[PDB]
């Protein structure tokens, strides 16, 4: 019912970060967990998710870069974010809905983490 | 307002039904999530379970009337049921147990179900006016227990696990037993004929041997639904053949076929309508988040409120026709909600499912509450056997029908599942409308035959 996210931060373009979502009392195993993100001045948008039985859903622009997975022993959902880009900068939220569906809009999810800042800088080393 | 043993029976019935619906409410989800069944496997296995639970009720009336006595058979049924619930909790340690445990619930239910109602009838002088009200409160008792269980059992299973849920089902049965044993004095002069002679250990052993055999046969049928299907087909064709050889009985036949359609539809609540709520309905109503499996509790909710009112408020075939029209409208409403009133993400307002279940419960209140009571006015032991056989068949057919809404485990888009639910529910509503219309047409002829 309350999800704790961990693992945000600042990373350079092309780098990687991993988000994790864990739940307190209810076992997360029964939940589709969707990751949403809100960039400055835009709405929350669905990013990626895993339903209660390992089905996956992705936004088109994160396919081939993001992977959602689930450790059902640790009752945790992970977002592995590779090949990160400046336009991925946002507050990321996990949200949980009972069952097998991953609806695209925030209103489909009852339980929300508090949000983790992910920032991707155009920084690259001097040549 | 009522005799003192009424309150004992009220609360025994409440707690026993709590145990049963605590299992029923979570079972299809348990099949999918904990045992890894597909939705299709889960729905047909639930269909077989429900068929056995319902078809075996015929045994318990006979056992209570003629073998062990009504009160002894209440005790025995309660014990077998509680054993079944704790066995189900144990199936999480030992998964290979599951079918035996569910069969034990079926056989336990078979022994128990007919007997509390029978006892209540003997608490009143034979033409007492309070009978009608007492039986409406008994039905309300069933549905208060069912309401509590369908509401709380999914929440408990999500927060503490299935072992805890099933053990609480067992505990509810234990507390039904404690309330019975504590109140034994209220019913010292109440019972069937065997209750007042010493217990025949011969018959007790016959009942235990047959029960264990039935427990194993149930486990097998439920594990192998493809032969339960043929068993019931050949049993149905055979009992139809022998019914046709042997005209107030023809009216019983058409009313039974109509009841079959009703039970096919009733069978959808824990399966296809359950996963419809999970996949395509918002899980928030009046601002509160809920477990969508709890939406099943809307059926007893509406029964609890509507049974007094409808008790305050043609005759037989017309009550049956009205019930069939109500059921038709429940499924047409589900279809309409999915076709026209859904969010852009594919989700529908939970008020539509509230209305689906209002319609369906009114259908229940017209048909199954008022079915075999004056199926008993048209008629014997053979037709009870055929009744329970055909309704068990109805539950198997219902599981098969529910499989048309089955969703693969990899699907995550509600806009993909919504047209499946909508096609199936709309087609169900249209077929039930056709059936309700033919029922209406036959109402005059049916009503003539009853004279
Ligand atoms: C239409 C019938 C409604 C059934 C009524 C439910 C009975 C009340 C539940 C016990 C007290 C509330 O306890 C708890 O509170 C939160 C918010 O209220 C609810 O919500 C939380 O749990 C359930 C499952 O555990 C999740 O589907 C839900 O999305 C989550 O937010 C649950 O219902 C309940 O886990
Ligand atoms: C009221 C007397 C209690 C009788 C209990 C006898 C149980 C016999 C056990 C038979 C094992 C199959
Ligand atoms: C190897 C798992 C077998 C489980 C059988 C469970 C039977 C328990 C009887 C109470
Ligand atoms: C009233 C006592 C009933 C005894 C039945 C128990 C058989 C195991
Ligand atoms: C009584 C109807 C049986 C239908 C099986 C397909």
């Amino acid at each position: 019912v309350q999800l704790v996210e961990s693992g945000g931060g600042l990373v350079q373009a092309g780098g990687s970060l991993r988000l994790s979502c864990a739940a307190s009392g209810p076992t997360l195993s029964n939940y589709a967990v969707g990751w949403f993100r809100q960039a400055p001045g835009k709405e929350r948008e669905f990013v990626a998710g895993i339903n209660w039985s390992s089905g996956l859903r992705y936004k088109d622009v994160v396919k081939g870069r993001f992977t959602v997975s689930r450790d059902n022993v640790k009752d945790t959902v992970y977002l592995q974010m590779n090949s990160l880009k400046p336009e991925d900068t946002a507050v990321y939220y996990c949200a949980a809905r009972f069952g097998g569906m991953l609806p695209l809009q925030p209103s489909g999810y009852a339980n929300w983490g508090q949000g983790t800042q992910v920032t991707v800088s155009s920084h690259h080393h001097h040549h | 307002q009522q005799p003192r043993p009424f309150f004992m029976i009220f609360f025994v019935e409440l707690w026993e039904r709590f145990g049963y619906y605590g299992v029923q409410g979570v079972l299809a989800v348990f099949f999918v999530k904990q045992l890894g069944f597909s939705q299709e496997q889960a729905f047909v296995t639930f269909g077989a379970f429900a068929a056995l639970v319902y078809g075996l009720i015929s045994i318990g009336g006979y056992v209570g009337d003629h073998l062990l006595g009504t009160k002894r058979t209440i005790v025995l049924g309660a014990l077998v049921l509680a054993i079944g619930y704790f066995m189900t909790g144990m199936s999480l340690l030992k998964p290979d147990l599951i079918f035996i445990a569910l069969g034990t619930i079926a056989v336990g239910n078979g022994l128990f179900k007919a007997n509390p109602a029978s006892l209540l009838s003997k608490c009143y002088p034979p033409k007492d006016p309070r009978l009608d009200g007492a039986f409406t409160l008994f039905y309300m008792s069933i549905n208060i227990g069912s309401l509590i269980a369908l509401s709380l059992a999914p929440v408990i299973a999500d927060r503490f696990g299935y072992s805890v849920t099933y053990n609480l089902c067992g505990a509810g049965l234990i507390i039904a037993l404690l309330v019975y044993i504590a109140c034994r004095g209220m019913v010292k002069d109440i019972g069937s004929e065997p209750d007042f002679r010493p217990m025949s250990f011969s018959k007790l052993l016959y009942v235990l041997l047959g029960s264990v055999v039935m427990i194993f046969v149930c486990a097998w049928l439920m594990h192998n639904v493809e032969v339960a299907n043929l068993v019931l087909i050949v049993l149905s064709i055979v009992v139809t053949i022998i019914f046709f050889r042997q005209n107030k009985m023809f009216v019983a036949f058409v009313l039974m076929l109509e009841a079959v359609v009703f039970y096919i539809l009733y069978a959808q609540m824990p399966t296809s309508l359950n996963f419809f709520a999970i996949n395509n309905v918002h899980h928030e109503i009046l601002g509160f988040s809920i477990n969508p499996v709890s939406f099943q509790a809307l059926n007893p909710f509406w029964v609890v409120l509507a049974s007094p009112i409808l008790a305050g408020i043609l005759s037989m075939p017309m009550k049956f026709t009205l019930g069939m029209f109500m059921c038709s409208l429940g499924f047409l409403t589900a279809a309409a909600a999915g076709m026209w009133f859904a969010d852009a993400q594919g989700l529908t307002s939970p008020w539509f499912i509230v209305l689906v279940y209002l319609f369906q419960s009114l259908g229940e209140l017209f048909i199954s509450a008022l079915g075999l009571a004056m199926i008993a006015a048209l008629v014997m032991g053979f037709i009870l056997g055929m009744w329970f056989l055909t309704q068990a068949a109805a539950f198997l057919l219902g599981g098969y029908v529910a499989t048309f809404t089955a969703v693969p485990d990899n699907i995550t888009d509600p806009l993909e599942t919504l047209p499946v639910y909508t096609n199936v529910f709309g087609k169900i509503g249209l077929v039930t409308l056709g059936v309700a219309v033919v029922m209406l047409l036959m109402v005059p002829w049916l009503k003539r035959m009853i004279a």
